[PDB]
């Protein structure tokens, strides 16, 4: 888990999160994403995070490359480089003329698998949105930082417990996000009509030019009863079905 | 043709504006419909070069595009179009009513233009000359795109023209997004000339050196933010019109849920 700082050449700040400072590098030949944190020394709770990034790994998850802990308090995480970056920004600048059925379905699976995964390891993210996804040079979608009213499930907002059914709800939102090419969800509903209207049994309309097959997956994840929404297993089943039976093209 | 009609269908009632090509009139079509009639002044341009200006609009059709009704290919040549009673956006911005416009209306106007441009985008066309001057306004602040510019991506005003198009003729839809960026400035400054205190020749160079227009007075910082996104030196990562329409259409449900009616905005 250790890396020697000296042979790592920091390049530039690709990220300015009000929660952290992200940068590019190159250690021995491979470009790397280095999460730089000062914030006093409150770069700590991020070490507990950097921990489960060791006993939990999928190829659909941003691979934790290693950790550099120097004397002078330079606390820095090193993650695998996701070339293209934020999925939300990408969807928005490239739009439909670039991302066709194939491309969106790919993205969609590269997640339901990284989720199907964390579902067996007994895990729960609590923060599933496309601002939080990243993209590799060669069109692969990977999650980033473990944990926002609009994405949370209804039950979860009333309490403090986020199950695996909470995440299946946030997946629904994130699908709509994708087939909207990065619209903010709930397009014509005021910030505190969101939870009421939803609890009143409301679901967003099908994103434009959205394949019916996909919109059901969504509605599916938005079942009022958390027990009646699918799992990150049944989902991948439905996604492949759709995929294989070319229901996106 | 079939887009053709007889001169009698038409009654020319009030003249609206001029130009080298001829004139524009408000008229009645079949005694029942207000229309705008574009007219060829004989000998100025050729019936073909003229009637070519309406070709594209036989194929395209969209709520936020000023639509084509009919032509008259004969000796006094006519193009017949929908009537946008308030004239051009720019003129309007500068007028009595232009000064009373508050941000939400201004934003929604942008949304509407964006809505049309978005359609142009789906269709693989390019507008080429985007600015409030080339936008028409109807009753109730309805804004549409018009009969100037659009080829399919199958004379520029420098200030509105993206560097790569101004330099290489790389007129793309992203080039149009850039213009939409400058367009936004006109909207929020009551129609002022972008890059004030800068001459055309100077402008392109400044822009090359990374220069971008500051946030205008009383324009929100999220808005000016969107603008700079449109002005990204790199075509590929400028926003898409789909997102622009979306962004503006939801501006108040997302970006600024606490808008405070300013003095001018």
């Amino acid at each position: 888990w250790a890396l020697n700082m000296k042979e790592l050449k920091l390049l530039q700040t690709i990220g300015k999160g009000e929660f952290g400072d992200v940068m590019l590098g190159d250690y021995r030949g491979n470009k790397v994403a280095v999460k730089c944190i000062k914030n006093d020394a409150t770069a700590q709770a991020f070490l507990a995070e950097a921990s489960v990034m060791t006993q939990l790994r999928h190829s659909n998850l941003v691979q934790l490359l290693g950790v550099i802990v120097e004397e002078k308090g330079g606390l820095y995480i090193v993650t695998e480089y996701m070339a293209k970056g934020s999925l939300v920004d990408y969807l928005r600048s490239r739009g439909r003329s670039v991302l066709g059925g194939d491309c969106l379905l790919k993205f969609s699976l590269d997640v339901c698998e990284a989720m199907e995964y964390l579902e067996g390891n007994n895990f729960v993210h609590r923060d599933l949105a496309a601002r939080n996804v990243l993209v590799s040079e060669d069109n692969v979608a990977k999650v980033s930082d473990f944990g926002p009213v609009k994405w949370t499930a209804p039950e979860a907002l009333r309490e403090a417990a986020f199950s695996t059914k909470s995440d299946v709800w946030s997946f629904g939102i994130l699908l709509w996000e994708i087939y909207s090419f990065g619209r903010v969800p709930y397009p014509r509903i005021p910030l505190k009509d969101v939870v009421p209207r939803v609890e009143k049994g409301y679901k967003m309309d099908a994103p434009d030019g959205c394949p019916p097959a996909v919109y059901e997956v969504m509605k599916n994840c938005w079942h009022l009863d958390a027990a009646m929404r699918p799992s990150f297993l049944q989902l991948r089943e439905q996604l492949e079905h759709i995929k294989t039976h070319e229901l996106h093209l | 043709d079939a887009w053709e009609i007889p001169r009698e269908s038409l009654r020319l009632e009030v003249k609206l504006g001029q130009g080298c090509f001829g004139e524009v009139w408000m008229g009645t079509w079949n005694g029942t419909t207000r229309v705008a009639i574009k007219t060829l002044k004989p000998g100025t341009m050729s019936p073909e070069a003229f009637l070519q200006e309406a070709q594209v609009m036989k194929k395209l059709r969209h709520e936020k595009l000023v639509q084509l009704y009919a032509v008259v290919s004969e000796e006094p040549i006519y193009i017949v179009t929908e009537y946008m009673s308030k004239g051009s956006l720019l003129d309007f911005l500068k007028g009595e009513m232009g000064k009373y416009l508050r941000l939400p209306q201004l934003v929604d106007m942008a949304a509407q233009i964006a809505s049309g441009m978005a359609y142009v985008e789906r269709m693989n066309y390019v507008h080429r000359d985007l600015r409030a001057a080339n936008i028409l306004v109807g009753e109730n602040l309805v804004c549409k795109v018009a009969d100037f510019g659009l080829a399919r991506l199958i004379k520029f005003p420098i200030k509105w023209t993206a560097p790569e198009a101004a330099l290489y003729g790389r007129f793309t839809i992203k080039s149009d997004v850039w213009s939409f960026g400058i367009l936004l400035t006109e909207l929020t400054t009551k129609g002022r000339v972008p890059y004030p205190g800068m001459v055309n020749r100077e402008v392109l160079d400044q822009v090359e050196r990374g220069y971008r227009m500051p946030c205008p007075p009383e324009c929100p910082e999220s808005l000016h933010d969107l603008m700079c996104q449109c002005w990204r030196k790199d075509p590929e990562e400028r926003p898409t019109f789909e997102y622009l329409q979306a962004f503006l259409e939801d501006y108040f449900t997302s970006t600024e849920p606490q808008y405070q009616p300013g003095e001018n905005l």
